[PDB]
């Protein structure tokens, strides 16, 4: 990718990286007495999924966030509990 | 287009006495005021002054004690302790 | 004596292991040609070392 790096006389830092494959931007910062943060990716529709009625597929189509099948060997009650534990979705 | 400071002008000769390259350097120990500039001159005509951006100790410069909207030189700075114009809750 | 980095005064984040990592070359330079780890380019690190000084009269 392309890295735009900034570093001050006190060792504050800003790193902006854009991926040369996808064109997605990633940002990280460091304080004088700290390490770099994890890479904050640019915003995307998938980052809203915790608040929506629908999941967002890789083609950008909508679907249900919970699908329960007899192959799963789970009760509906356990599938609700597992879904809330995995996602934090309340509705 | 800068703050008035004491300067040294270095004049580089060419194929004729009517044309020169000029370098200009500001005479300050303050890392925010020390600047290198250059241009081409031909008779009464010239380029504009080409400002060369230095990195103090190979780092981005620090700005403080002013409104962030009063900064008027391009480039990348660390900003802290600004007197106004910042976004809500952003200190640096 | 020591080669290292710190995130606060006196707290050692990494110490480099002489022989691997780095060596003393010509009594002038830390040399990172050994196969081990080195600091990233352009970063600052600390060295501690011993040298013989020619002491000066009226100064040392």
């Amino acid at each position: 990718g392309f890295l735009d790096l900034s570093v001050d006389a006190n060792d504050n830092r800003l790193a902006r990286l854009t991926d040369a494959e996808t064109g997605k931007e990633y940002t990280s910062i460091k304080k004088p007495t700290g390490t770099y943060t994890a890479w904050k990716k640019e915003f995307e529709p998938k980052d809203m999924e915790k608040y929506l009625l629908s999941s967002i597929r890789d083609d950008g189509s909508a679907s249900f966030p919970l699908l329960v099948y007899t192959s799963d060997s789970k009760t509906f009650q356990q599938a609700i509990i597992d879904h809330i534990d995995r996602t934090g979705q309340t509705t | 287009d800068m703050e008035s400071l004491d300067v040294v002008l270095h004049v580089v000769p060419l194929d004729t006495s009517s044309k020169v390259v000029q370098h200009l350097y500001t005479l300050s120990t303050n890392n925010n005021q020390i600047k290198m500039l250059y241009r081409f001159v031909s008779g009464n005509s010239s380029s504009e002054w080409q400002f060369i951006q230095g990195l103090p100790s190979n780092k981005n410069a620090v700005i403080s004690g002013t409104n962030i909207l009063d900064i008027a030189s391009p480039g990348v700075y660390f900003v802290m302790g600004m007197t106004g114009g910042m976004p809500s809750g952003v200190s640096s | 004596v020591k080669v290292w980095t710190e995130t606060s005064p006196g707290v050692t984040t990494k110490e480099y292991k002489q022989g691997e990592d780095f060596r003393l070359t010509d009594g002038q330079t830390i040399d990172w040609s050994p196969q081990g780890q080195e600091p990233s380019g352009g970063t600052s690190y600390y060295v501690s070392y011993k040298y013989n000084k020619r002491m000066e009269a009226g100064k040392d």
